[PDB]
């Protein structure tokens, strides 16, 4: 049959590995987008 | 008139097709006298043989091969006018059809069924013979019947066909002037190529013998599947001479050939090729390679392991030293339709010019009895009832099989109820098919792609247009027409038509996925706002736990997923919707259960019965229901329905009439004001697009 | 009608309400749904505009008509 | 026990819209178009229909005050 | 004039262009790839009424004619200049109103 | 405990095959849109070229 929506995205070791190398490549660039004193 | 000069020479340009009718021994062009019972056939045959060989023929039976003219001869066949089991394969084999109508009766449905079978299976050269003009002295009515028959005939077949009229019979034979002006036409015949008779080796039988041992049948006792010689005359593509070819003769099923043999020709060639007449029956290195005994290396050493792909090689140093100088290899080193016709005709010419070579290879073991060779065939294991109740009236056609059309399995065709059949075709109601050479009763399933995403099962064919269909059966090649008959027995024909389903096979396979939409159905019983507990569609929480997440919709058109099973009332569960449902609604899933086609297959096996007709195969569903007298299964909640003081009293009556009259007059004026608004919308849209065309046509002069 | 048949534009009758649930009968199709739903939307919108004026009541209004 | 052909296979028509008995004979369709259009222009003008037939039973369908159907000279 | 001087040209259909268009009776569903024979080329013809699209299958020796739109449509594609008027001897208007029969 | 196990496992199965067939359906729908759009604008432009050429050749004369 057919279903309405995509289900909850289950957290697998592959998706936490992609999130961790995303964030460690990001802070190896040190490209964190915070606010500024302005 | 240059426009007409460039417009009438588009009659020439057609699809390029190939012929394979060689100009050395052309076969007798099988013509096929068919039509109604009673009128015509035997007297027309007697007249044609009496005018073509000056000798009569009393009690004619089976196929004649008479000679007409110098070069080539032809073949007659009185087809019986009581069975489609002869009519169908006569229309599959024939090349001309002189077709009988009787002008004191109008048309007739046997020639109607024959013309439709010919129109689908490939049009032969049709030629109408209107007989039985004993109409009246009123030559106005004679001209009227001939005019109406000619116009109806030119609509049914190509417009402009010849319709020869015959008067009454003068002592057994027809008027000889009309037989003269018919015989001159069928001498100037000029046939055309067709794909089936230019793709399959086909033969009409005209002699039929049983060369099985009389002591063997007398000691086995009428049980054996005997061996049978068909002495016959092949047409079309060359039937390959090596024994082992699968050949289906009609109405018993296929066999394999055992041995075939070329005979003396019982019909005239020209007399110069004779030196340097009605026949009416039923009344080095190459042999070094192909020698089996010797090994290949002993073969090459008498003349002078391929998983390893690489070609052979010598010693690297040896051929490098040989080819330190390489000048030994210096001798090597340094309109559209007439175009296509020239291409295929030059192909056929070089084919013939390298065929004209030594005779055992180039006639009977490289290509095998091209066309026009009186050959005897034998088959062992031919069943008993064929020879026990063989009838000389019925034709015995036989076509070879291509390597693809012996396999079985499903086939997906396109279908359409034949537009004069008075009743539509329910699915899983069996019908006879003339798919190729085989004719067989099978159970189809009519499907359609619902806007080309999935193939669901219809419970009925559409009423006038096509639909897909799938059925078990012999896998013919794609892109071929086929007719489908209902009941073939002449005990139930009555007054109605017989052909049911024309169509075209386009695609074969071995397994088809095909669904049927079943709808799960439940009811709500505690309706909240925006959610509802729905009831008695699932017997258990395990079913609900599989189906959690599905789109359902009510009958009102509101969607909504289902979420989770309720706990204690174990059938019921909880769903969320668009907004609040009424209690009087029905929740509906959507679901597909894959149905599978039935593997039934039964050929007609026509000419094995004692009766030669009345082949009751499987009955229709309606008539077995009427046979064991069950009623048709109506569903009582499924039937449609047509859904849904005197002065003061007088003044109240007048006011309550007048305000309601003016109310509905006002709403009618508003209703028609809506259509006046839509009409002005269409008018302004057309005017605006016309003016925005004109305002740039005013600027394209720049 | 450009290139269609009358059998191509034949009538589709609508199925009834089941007799198994005939106590709360009159199955309610799509036109009756939209005539319910637009009415409910209009009632909710007028309820929310008077609720908005109630949440901005401005408690110092006065006219000559408020003496009795 | 002899077959025949029926009407639709003899005539060889089919799958047409329902046409009109008024549309058959052109003299009739050019009559039933006129006497409708004869009765149409009792709604754009007021044509002469014989005059005072019975006794004068009044104008019988309404006279209104604020309406002048007189073309005026600019 | 649009093909030499003739008003009609016999042609061979390659394949039914756009069988996988989901919307029934649409422009991209009602196209065929005709091989014109008079000069041996490709062209894209526009058979009316997808319900009678499925008469023509493959090398059905089809006979084309021009199209000539008398306005502007909703979702009609431009580029198709040719409509099918006769297929394999008969006229597919007569075939779609099921008078004659397609011969093969 | 076995009822809890089988219900937990069948609903994990439902969510898993849900996710995979729904991304498969969206992928095939997007590739269908790509193929249909490609053939419709190639039949638009490649034929409109000779259409405008013939209209330029006709409107002169
Ligand atoms: N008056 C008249 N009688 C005809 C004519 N044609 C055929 N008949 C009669 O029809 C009878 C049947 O002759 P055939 O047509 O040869 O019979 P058949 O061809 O064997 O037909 P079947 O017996 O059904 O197989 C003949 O005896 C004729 O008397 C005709 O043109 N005029
Ligand atoms: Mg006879």
């Amino acid at each position: 049959f057919d279903r309405t929506a995509k289900p909850v995205p289950v957290i697998t070791s592959e998706v936490t590995e992609s999130l961790e190398d995303m964030i460690r490549r990001r802070i190896q660039d040190s490209n964190f987008d915070d606010l500024q004193r302005r | 008139t240059m426009q007409r000069s460039s417009d009438v020479n588009e009659r020439k340009l057609h699809v390029p097709m190939v012929d394979r009718t060689p100009e050395d021994d052309p076969p007798p062009f099988i013509v096929a006298v068919v039509g109604p019972p009673g009128t015509g056939k035997t007297t027309l045959i007697r007249s044609l043989v009496r005018r073509m060989t000056k000798s009569t023929l009393n009690d004619i039976q089976g196929p004649i091969t008479v000679v007409s003219g110098k070069h080539r001869r032809l073949t007659f066949l009185e087809c019986p006018a009581d069975d489609l089991n002869a009519m169908i394969d006569i229309a599959k084999i024939a090349d001309l059809v002189l077709l009988l109508i009787d002008g004191n009766f109008g048309f007739e449905m046997e020639t109607m069924e024959f013309l439709n079978i010919a129109q689908h299976h490939g049009m032969p050269r049709v030629l109408g013979v209107a007989t039985h003009l004993d109409l009246f002295k009123s030559q106005s009515t004679l001209r009227a019947s001939k005019k109406r028959l000619k116009h109806r005939f030119w609509t049914e077949v190509y417009q402009g066909a010849k319709l020869f009229y015959l008067s009454g019979v003068i002592n057994g034979r027809y008027p000889d002037r009309e037989i003269l002006n018919l015989s001159r036409f069928i001498s100037v015949m000029k046939f055309r190529p067709l794909k089936w008779r230019n793709e399959h080796p086909y033969m009409l039988a005209d002699r039929f013998t049983d060369l099985t041992h009389p002591e063997l049948i007398e000691t086995q006792g009428l049980q054996i599947d005997r061996k049978v010689a068909i002495y016959g005359y092949l047409h079309g593509t060359p039937l390959p001479s090596a024994p082992g070819t699968r050949v289906h003769i009609a109405g018993v099923g296929d066999f394999s050939v055992a041995q075939i043999e070329k005979l003396p020709d019982p019909c005239p060639t020209p007399f110069y090729q004779q030196k340097l007449l009605i026949y009416a029956p039923m009344s080095n290195i190459g042999k070094l390679i192909y020698m089996d005994n010797i090994s290949p290396e002993e073969c090459i050493r008498r003349w002078r392991d391929l998983e390893k792909f690489v070609p052979y090689f010598d010693t690297f140093e040896k051929l490098a030293k040989k080819w330190k100088s390489v000048d030994a290899i210096k001798e090597r080193f340094l309109t559209w339709y007439e175009l296509q016709k020239a291409k295929i005709s030059k192909q056929l010419e070089i084919n013939n010019i390298e065929y004209q070579e030594m005779t055992p290879e180039q006639r009977q073991r490289i290509e095998g009895f091209k066309a026009g060779s009186y050959v005897r065939i034998v088959f062992e294991k031919v069943p008993m009832e064929f020879v026990k109740n063989f009838n000389p009236k019925f034709p015995i056609v036989m076509g070879g099989l291509l390597p693809t059309e012996i396999k079985f399995g499903i086939v997906k065709a396109r279908l359409r109820r034949h537009r004069w059949h008075k009743k539509i075709l329910k699915t899983n109601d069996p019908l006879v098919l003339s798919l190729g050479w085989r004719r067989f009763q099978t159970l189809p399933i009519y499907t359609t792609t619902d806007s080309r995403t999935r193939t669901r099962m219809l419970k009925y064919t559409p009423e006038h247009t096509y639909c897909n269909a799938a059925f078990y059966g012999p896998l013919c090649s794609p892109n071929t027409p086929f007719c489908g008959v209902q009941i073939v027995a002449n005990s139930d024909t009555g007054n109605g038509f017989r052909i049911a389903a024309t169509g075209i096979v386009e695609e074969i396979d071995v397994n088809i996925e095909i669904v049927k939409k079943l709808k799960l159905v439940g009811f709500p019983y505690k309706i909240f706002k925006n959610t509802a507990f729905i009831k008695d569609m699932f017997s258990s929480a395990m079913e609900v736990a599989r189906f959690e997440g599905a789109q359902i919709k009510t009958v009102s058109g509101i969607r909504g997923e289902i979420k989770r099973a309720l706990s204690k009332p174990e059938g019921h569960y909880r769903a969320a919707f668009e907004d609040k449902i009424l209690m009087s609604d029905i929740v509906i899933l959507r679901s597909w259960y894959p149905v599978r086609v039935k593997k039934f297959y039964n050929p007609v096996t026509s000419l094995l019965l004692k009766e030669k007709t009345e082949w009751k195969g499987l009955r229709l569903t309606g008539q077995i229901r009427a046979a064991m007298n069950l009623e048709t299964p109506s569903n009582p909640d499924s039937a449609y329905h047509k859904i849904e003081k005197k002065a003061r009293s007088f003044i109240q009556k007048v006011l309550t009439i007048s305000k309601a009259k003016d109310s509905k007059r006002k709403e009618q004026k508003a209703s028609q004001r809506k259509e006046r608004l839509k009409k002005l919308a269409k008018m302004e849209e057309e005017k605006s697009q016309r003016d925005k065309e004109k305002k740039k046509e005013y600027f394209a002069q720049n | 009608a450009k290139l269609v048949h009358d059998v191509q534009k034949k009538q589709h009758r609508e199925r009834s309400q089941l007799t198994s649930r005939s106590r709360y009968g009159f199955l309610e199709k799509h036109k009756d749904y939209v005539k319910r739903a637009q009415d409910f939307h209009r009632k909710q919108s007028t309820l929310k505009v008077l609720r908005e004026k109630a949440k901005e009541r401005n408690p110092d209004e006065y006219y000559h008509a408020m003496h009795s | 026990g002899k077959r025949a052909i029926n009407y639709q296979i003899l005539k060889n028509k089919g799958l047409t819209p329902k046409r009109n008995k008024d549309n058959r004979n052109s003299r009739v369709k050019k009559r039933k178009k006129y006497q409708k259009a004869q009765k149409k222009l009792k709604s754009v003008r007021a044509v002469y229909s014989g005059g005072q037939s019975g006794v004068y039973e009044g104008e019988k369908t309404g006279i209104k005050k604020g309406l002048t159907r007189s073309v005026k000279f600019k | 004039s649009p093909f030499g001087g003739s008003s009609h040209a016999k042609g061979i259909v390659l394949e039914k262009l756009g069988i996988e268009s989901k919307q029934p009776n649409s422009a991209i569903r009602k196209c065929v790839r005709v091989q014109l024979i008079k000069n041996g080329k490709k062209v894209t013809a526009f058979v009316p009424n997808d319900g009678c699209l499925n008469f023509v299958d493959e090398n059905d020796e089809v006979l084309l004619a021009g199209f000539g739109r008398k306005g502007k449509a909703k979702g009609d594609i431009p580029g198709v200049r040719f409509k099918v008027v006769k297929v394999s001897g008969v006229s597919l208007l007569a075939l779609w109103k099921e008078k004659k029969e397609k011969p093969r | 405990k076995e009822r809890k196990f089988t219900m937990k496992e069948i609903r994990k199965d439902a969510k898993f095959e849900a996710r995979q067939r729904i991304e498969e359906k969206n992928k095939e729908s997007s590739d269908y849109h790509a193929k249909m759009a490609h053939i419709v604008n190639t039949i638009n432009t490649e034929e409109g070229a000779e259409k405008n050429k013939y209209e330029r050749e006709r409107k002169l004369r």
